[PDB]
């Protein structure tokens, strides 16, 4: 219904499933790398 | 967000690099390249600044200092807990101000007009790099930049000065306290002219550039005009800032003793020098 | 939560990356420097000790 | 009156510039206040009235009382921002979301948008104290001749494309202020067209206009009268001249 | 491409001698000069002046203040051209002497600097009318000489006010080139230091915003020139581009804008606020706080 | 082939212009560096203002 | 309390998202910097005392 | 009475997925700081 | 993850190519530089 | 969509040769940092 | 009368939501203060 | 008491909404910083005392 | 007396509310702090020393 | 003083008012800081010696 930006619900879906399937993959690296770090010297 | 007529101005274009990509606004903001190199190296320092003051231990911001290396670093770069913070941070700076001035020249092109406004904004760059590159790389060592503290900088002031007796007499130092001086002088002046013809006597008409003229030649007998008190100005400021940059790139480069011993020179002229008078005989 | 898709009925994918992007630069650079800043946690430094150069 | 604190560390000088911060922020409310008698009301790229109108109210109105019996002026007024509104504009957009580029749709220079833009002013021209008008050209203006300088009169206009496309015939000097305006143009093409004298350098043999390139000369925007120019064409041809260093730029060499 | 810093060519006709609005013409004198050198950067009309009595008092006080310093400098220097031109800076007509605390000093050097202030006040306060009435006879606002009324509450805080709070002419400024330079080291020395006071950093603010100020406008009207921006009466009442784009070119930079009136507003408050700040810092030097780096310390802006 | 060599002459053309913006800064700082070595050597003996 | 959802008949989702945004980060920022400036509350020189480093 | 155009229907729509945003973010931040409790508590 | 290529229905890819060659060499640069401000990681010395 | 006016196979060819020299560029850094780790270890 | 255009109805709601708002606002700070206090008192 | 929603009628919401967030905010802020000033209600300190750390 | 509503008639109201809003607030806050300037009114203090912290 | 009220007719009183109310206030917070310097007129000193605090 409400759009600013004249996206509509298909394509802000699609852009969004594409934009989380970045924002895991990121996520993902982050996290390997988090406990590679955590191995070699914890800060916790 | 957008003014009444700010429609119409809003094309693409103006542009030094990057087309369409970066050609938008954030609310008012214009935002490029630049605009957006600036905002990253500006939150970068400003984060620096934020941190190094937490690693001091503090967080009133009338004392929060982050000062350079020490003179025996050299222009080495050192700990980041001893001076490479202001390091970083200097460099963050100069890249902010450099984006600024080119977002500056983008946002111009874009409008129509001319180019004069970076330009003046790139003098105060160049002062504040003679105080933190340029003169440290002449002396030897970062040790003798400025810190980034709001009552800090003043003890660097006092001490440098101090470090030549009386800094009062350089004499582009002297140059600079003028221009200074007369910038303040005129921008009153300007603006009390433009608004006693816009804003007259109660129950009088409007004013033009005559009544301005003529108020200004009654009272010292010349007007410069509407264009030529806005060059004045301009120039005012940017000779002001130039001297200051001599007085500075001259100081502890080609000058080492009291700035006061530099105008015996004119009281040591072999023909007035031994008459026996005055403050000097 | 299943309608998180409608913030790009609000936003444009465009300032979004671009300010998504220089925000991630920004603070990565910015935890990695809070690292070396300190002694411990700067890899260089802890190498070059770890293995006696 | 030293160490004499009214209660803890405060003495004259805290109680001092405590009040100047006081003063400090009306005189900020101030200004900004007095800096909203044009713009406003905010709007959107629609022409709508937008949700947001500013965090400082936008002031009472003032009355500017105008000489020659020009009238009353009002700031800020409905009636000003409609007379200074340009209507049905040759731009599209480029986007549904707001904050991004709206691209002419023709020639941005006879279209006037861009930085080719002008504003609806009065179609009346700029009057001195005296009631006569404020820019004349130099043959009307009894007693004005070239103190100092270089004439241009008879030199070539050189353009952006290095091509000439006519000689300057007369000079359109302001009056009260002495000093030259716009010089006119005899064009190739049997027109006289007006250009403004920040937009153009006189060399020794020739006056340069890289602003616009030779196939804009002919179409820049004309005096309805050979004696007097109003404040909107000055305001149209300043405009065209100056979008050409935009939209004349593929043209430009050198 | 042409930045219009110098004027290509210059035109004259006959000098504009002025408009009668509620002016004296016998007053206002008949003779003009053009002068070219000044044409290239500005007008070249070098005239007329008004002559009136307010201007006569000043011109005539002025001068015999100027006057009287250089009767001390000539004494000074023993009656010699050679040592007046070789200490030049170097002389000065001082301020009395502590002994005399508030009174009517009793010698000749102090009584010297007593007239000559006399002459120095009462020329200043004449060209402050000067202004006044200048403004009210072409039925123009007093915004100059509310200006002028800043730089002259310095000017006695200096040297009028603050000596007598504090008890002694010798508080005052002397007249000479290097000597009152001297003085503004010294009062800073005898009070801590003067870059502590906030007032001071106040007055400096203003003075450097008021170079920022003026780079950015006068740029921003050269910018607009092109478009008639100079002529900045006439926008204010018949908006321009002019105006747009520079207002568009400082809010698509940093967001806000001011009006073509409205920056004059900014112009003149940077202005006036420079010498008001530095006249109330320098009155609160001395008669409420003598240390202020220790004030500062106890009020949160510099290390204990 | 044809879109291999033109996008990677757009990025060498980037790595271009860096290359440049750094001879250039280092140019500048180097050169002052050196101006220095030829000024007197109470140039290198300044008190410290310590800050 | 079952009418709050005024609040965007009267602000704008964008500008009120984007001053939120920079709201939070900020407030993070100095928090995260507070604790970091209490040598108690660093969790880093915490890590290395703990560990022995 | 709206200042931005939208109806009631949509605004509602808008504060459901701003509510669940906002307890999203309530509810990680909650679990931090009861990590960080039993990590180095400060009351 | 599959349909990443549509940043080049979102970004001009010229204007990107460029922007990541600038990018590229100013990080390699700047971390050639943090070694060389180390003797152990520093390789002319 | 296309803001820029890509049609999506002119996207998937040119980010082919994207990815192709993202993963050349991935191999060659490798291959340097397992160089620089045998002579100066970092970890 | 009214200077900004909202009715005797439309502000009498706005003011419904909006004391709904400040009594939420003062029964969190007040469960916080009695907290506070129970913890470290102050009077 | 009965008529306080008349303020409606003469202030607009949006400028009295944004002014009292950013009062708030500082107040908090305000009283935050007051408290971390005295030793004895700066929790941080005080749960450092509380544990022996 | 029975006249006071006349400043209504000579005053803005929305102008007279703002500043008195300021007004109110400033001059509390003035009043706060001079109370806690003195030792004796600082509840803070007074509050420590009476339960021995 | 039966003819007083022309000071309506020669001044304007919405400037007067203004004028007056600040005035006042400025004067009667001179008055108070006047006093609170004071060590005999200072109210609160004056209680502390008066309760035994
Ligand atoms: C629209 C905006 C307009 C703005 C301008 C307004 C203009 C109109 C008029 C406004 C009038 C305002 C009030 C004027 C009169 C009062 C002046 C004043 O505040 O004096 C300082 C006043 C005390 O006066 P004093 O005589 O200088 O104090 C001597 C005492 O012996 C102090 O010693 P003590 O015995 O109390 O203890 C000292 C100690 C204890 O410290 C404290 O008790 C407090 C110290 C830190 C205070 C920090 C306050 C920060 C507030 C920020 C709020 C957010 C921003 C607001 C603005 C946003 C927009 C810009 O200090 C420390 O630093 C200890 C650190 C920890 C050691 C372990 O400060 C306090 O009482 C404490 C701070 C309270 C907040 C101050 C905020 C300013
Ligand atoms: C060692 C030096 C001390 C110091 C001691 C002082 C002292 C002492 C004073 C200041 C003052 C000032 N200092 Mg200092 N100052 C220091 C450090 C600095 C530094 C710096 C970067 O280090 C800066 C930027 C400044 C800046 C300033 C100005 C902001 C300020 C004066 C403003 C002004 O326009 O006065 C100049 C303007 C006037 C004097 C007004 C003149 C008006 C009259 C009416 C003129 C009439 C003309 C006459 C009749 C003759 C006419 C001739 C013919 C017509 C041609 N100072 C250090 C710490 N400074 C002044 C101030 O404002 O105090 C806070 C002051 O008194
Ligand atoms: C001819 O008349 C004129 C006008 O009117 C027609 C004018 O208005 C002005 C303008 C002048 C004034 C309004 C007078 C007041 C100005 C001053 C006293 C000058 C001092 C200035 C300031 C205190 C303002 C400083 C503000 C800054 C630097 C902006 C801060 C903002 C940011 C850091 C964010 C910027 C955002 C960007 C780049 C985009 C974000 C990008 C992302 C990727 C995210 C002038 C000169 C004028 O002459
Ligand atoms: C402290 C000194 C100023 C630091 C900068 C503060 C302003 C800023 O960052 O953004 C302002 C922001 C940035 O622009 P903006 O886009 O938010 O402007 C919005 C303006 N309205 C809402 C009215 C449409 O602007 C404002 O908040 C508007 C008014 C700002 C006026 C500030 C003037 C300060 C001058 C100080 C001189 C005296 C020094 C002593
Ligand atoms: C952002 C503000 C952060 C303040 C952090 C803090 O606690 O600072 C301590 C300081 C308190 O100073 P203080 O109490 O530490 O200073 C004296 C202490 N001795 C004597 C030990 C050195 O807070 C401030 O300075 C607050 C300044 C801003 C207050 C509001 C100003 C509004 C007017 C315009 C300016
Ligand atoms: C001071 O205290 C310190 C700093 C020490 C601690 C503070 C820490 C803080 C404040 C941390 C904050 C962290 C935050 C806010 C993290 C946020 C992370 C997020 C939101 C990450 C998002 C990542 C998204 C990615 C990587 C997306 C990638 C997308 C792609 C690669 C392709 C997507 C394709 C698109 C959009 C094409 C679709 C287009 C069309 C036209 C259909
Ligand atoms: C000095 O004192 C210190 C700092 C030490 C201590 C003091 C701390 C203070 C004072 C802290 C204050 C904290 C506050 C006030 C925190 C407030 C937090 C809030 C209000 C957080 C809200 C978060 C909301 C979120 C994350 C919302 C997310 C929403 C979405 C993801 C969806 C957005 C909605 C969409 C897309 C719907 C659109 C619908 C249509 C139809 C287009
Ligand atoms: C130095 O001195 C110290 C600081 C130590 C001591 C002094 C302290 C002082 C002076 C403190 C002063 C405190 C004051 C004056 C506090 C005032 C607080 C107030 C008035 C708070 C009000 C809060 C209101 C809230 C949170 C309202 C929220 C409302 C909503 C979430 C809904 C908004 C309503 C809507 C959308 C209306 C519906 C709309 C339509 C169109 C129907
Ligand atoms: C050195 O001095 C110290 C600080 C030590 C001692 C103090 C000195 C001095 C000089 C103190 C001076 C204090 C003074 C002058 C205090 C005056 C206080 C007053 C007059 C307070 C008045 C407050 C009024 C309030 C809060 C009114 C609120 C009203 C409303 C919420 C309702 C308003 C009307 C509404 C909403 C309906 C409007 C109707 C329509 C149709 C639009
Ligand atoms: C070749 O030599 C001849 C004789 C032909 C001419 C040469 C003249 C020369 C060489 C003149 C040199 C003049 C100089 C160097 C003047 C320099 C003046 C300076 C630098 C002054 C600086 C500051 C002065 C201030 C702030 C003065 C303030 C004065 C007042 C506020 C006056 C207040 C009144 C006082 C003190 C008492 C008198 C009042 C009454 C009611 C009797
Ligand atoms: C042993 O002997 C004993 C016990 C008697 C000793 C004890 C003495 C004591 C306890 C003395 C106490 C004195 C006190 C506490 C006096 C209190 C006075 C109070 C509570 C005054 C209250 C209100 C005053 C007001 C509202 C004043 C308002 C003044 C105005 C100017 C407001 C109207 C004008 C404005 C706002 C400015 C604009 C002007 C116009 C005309 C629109
Ligand atoms: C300051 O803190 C330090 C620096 C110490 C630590 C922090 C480091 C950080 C924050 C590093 C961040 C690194 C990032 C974000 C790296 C991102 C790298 C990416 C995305 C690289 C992509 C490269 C792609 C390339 C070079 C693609 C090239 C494609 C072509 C030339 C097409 C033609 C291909 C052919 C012909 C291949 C034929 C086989
Ligand atoms: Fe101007």
């Amino acid at each position: 219904d409400l759009s600013f930006t004249g996206l509509s619900d298909e394509q802000a879906q699609e852009l969004h499933s594409v934009y989380m399937s970045g924002l895991w993959l990121f996520v993902t690296i982050a996290v390997i790398a988090h406990i590679a770090v955590y191995i070699w010297r914890p800060w916790l | 967000a957008l003014l009444s007529f700010e429609r119409k101005y809003r094309v693409p274009g103006g542009t030094l690099v990057g087309g369409n990509l970066f050609d938008f606004w954030v609310g008012p903001f214009y935002v490029g390249f630049f605009g957006v190199t600036t905002f990253f190296f500006a939150a970068l320092g400003t984060l620096l600044i934020l941190y190094g003051t937490a690693m001091e231990g503090v967080w009133n911001p009338q004392l929060i200092s982050i000062e350079p290396p020490s003179v025996e670093n050299g222009l080495a770069f050192a700990p980041l807990a001893e001076g490479g913070l202001w390091q970083l941070i200097t460099i963050c700076a100069l890249g902010a101000f450099i984006s600024w001035a080119l977002r500056e020249v983008e946002i111009c092109r874009k409008l129509g007009i001319g180019l004069h406004i970076p330009f003046a904004f790139s003098f105060a760059i160049l002062a504040y790099a003679v105080l933190v590159v340029f003169r440290p790389l002449l002396m030897g060592s970062w040790g003798y930049a400025f810190p980034y503290g709001i009552w800090t900088h003043l003890d660097w002031v006092s001490n440098t000065g101090y470090t030549y007796g009386n800094f009062h007499y350089n004499p582009a130092h002297m140059l600079g306290i003028s221009f200074f001086f007369t910038t303040a002088l005129a921008l009153a002046l300007h603006g009390a002219l433009v608004l006693s013809a816009a804003n007259p006597e109660k129950g009088q008409e409007m004013k033009t550039a005559d009544h301005e003229d003529t108020f200004f030649r009654d009272l010292v007998g010349y007007s410069i005009g509407t264009l030529g008190i806005h060059r004045l100005g301009l120039l005012l400021a940017l000779m002001a800032v130039f001297w200051s940059a001599v007085c500075m790139i001259i100081t502890g480069t080609i000058w080492f003793d009291q700035w006061s011993n530099w105008w015996y020179w004119w009281v040591e002229l072999p023909w007035w020098v031994d008459i026996p008078g005055g403050v000097n005989g | 939560m299943s309608k998180f898709y409608k913030i790009w009925q609000v936003f444009d994918p465009r300032r979004v990356f671009v300010a998504q992007g220089v925000f991630l630069f920004l603070l990565a650079v910015m935890i990695h420097l809070i690292l070396l800043s300190k002694p411990d946690y700067n890899w260089l430094d802890v190498g070059t000790a770890k293995y006696g150069r | 009156m030293v160490g004499v604190n009214f209660f803890g560390d405060f003495d004259l000088a805290s109680l001092a510039i405590w009040s100047f911060w006081g003063f400090l922020a009306f005189l900020i409310y101030y200004l900004q206040t007095e800096n909203m008698r044009e713009g406003y009301p905010l709007e959107m790229e629609d022409g709508s009235v937008a949700p947001n109108q500013g965090l400082f109210p936008v002031p009472k109105p003032k009355t500017f009382k105008l000489p020659n019996g020009r009238g009353e002026i009002v700031m800020p007024s409905a009636e000003n921002e409609a007379a200074h509104r340009r209507n049905d504009l040759a731009l599209a957009r480029t986007s549904v979301s707001e904050g991004f580029p709206h691209a002419p749709t023709g020639n941005a220079l006879v279209d006037g948008v861009g930085p080719a833009s002008w504003v609806p002013r009065r179609d009346e021209p700029e009057l001195d104290a005296h009631g006569h008008n404020k820019i004349m050209p130099m043959a009307l203006a009894k007693g004005f001749n070239v103190t100092a300088g270089r004439d241009p009169r008879g030199l070539p206009v050189q353009a952006a494309d290095l091509e000439v496309v006519g000689r300057v015939s007369e000079l359109w000097v302001d009056v009260p202020e002495q000093m030259v305006r716009y010089l006119e143009i005899d064009l190739n093409s049997g027109k006289k067209r007006l250009v403004p004298m920040t937009l153009a350098k006189i060399w020794a043999d020739r006056v340069r206009v890289n602003a616009i390139a030779s196939d804009s000369f002919e179409n820049i925007p004309a005096t309805r009268s050979a004696s007097e120019v109003t404040k909107l064409e000055e305001d149209k041809i300043s405009g065209y001249v100056a979008g050409g260093w935009l939209y004349d730029a593929d043209k430009r060499k050198r | 491409e042409y930045q219009n810093i110098f004027t290509q060519v210059q035109v004259g006709g006959a000098p504009e001698m002025g408009l009668v609005e509620g002016v004296d013409l016998s007053n206002r004198t008949k003779g003009t000069t053009n002068w070219t050198l000044l044409g290239w950067f500005g007008n070249a009309q070098i005239g007329p002046i008004y002559l009136g009595g307010w201007g006569t008092v000043s011109l005539i006080s002025g001068v015999l203040w100027f006057m009287t310093i250089g009767a001390w400098f000539w004494y000074e220097a023993g009656f010699n051209p050679a040592v007046f031109m070789r200490d030049l800076f170097y002389l000065s007509l001082d301020a009395p002497d502590a002994k005399y605390g508030l009174g009517v000093p009793r010698d000749a050097e102090g009584i010297m600097w007593f007239i000559a202030s006399f002459f120095m006040f009462v020329a200043v306060w004449s060209w402050w009318i000067r202004t006044y009435t200048r403004a009210a006879a072409l039925g123009m606002g007093k915004h100059t000489a509310w200006a002028f009324l800043s730089a002259i509450w310095l000017w006695m805080v200096l040297g009028f006010i603050r000596p007598i709070l504090m008890g002694s002419w010798s508080e005052a400024v002397p007249y000479g080139i290097f000597t009152h330079l001297d003085w503004t080291n010294n009062f800073s020395l005898t009070y801590g230091n003067l870059f502590y006071n906030p007032f001071h950093g106040l007055s400096i603010a203003f003075l450097y915003g008021s170079a920022l100020l003026f780079a950015m406008h006068g740029a921003t009207i050269l910018a607009v020139s092109r478009f008639g921006g100079d002529r900045e009466l006439e926008q204010i009442v018949d908006r321009g581009t002019a105006a747009e784009r520079a207002a568009l070119f400082w809010r698509w930079t940093m967001g806000f804008n001011a009006t073509m009136e409205g920056i004059h507003r900014w112009a003149w408050w940077f202005g006036v606020l420079v010498t008001l700040t530095g006249g109330i810092g320098i009155l609160l030097s001395g008669t409420v706080v003598d240390n202020w780096y220790v004030w500062a310390q106890v009020h949160g802006y510099a290390p204990v | 082939i044809n879109l291999r060599v033109w996008a990677l002459g757009q990025m060498v053309w980037g790595a271009f212009l860096a290359a440049v913006g750094v001879v250039v800064v280092i140019c500048l700082l180097v050169g002052t560096y050196l101006a220095g070595l030829l000024l007197p050597e109470q140039s290198k003996q300044a008190p410290s203002p310590y800050g």
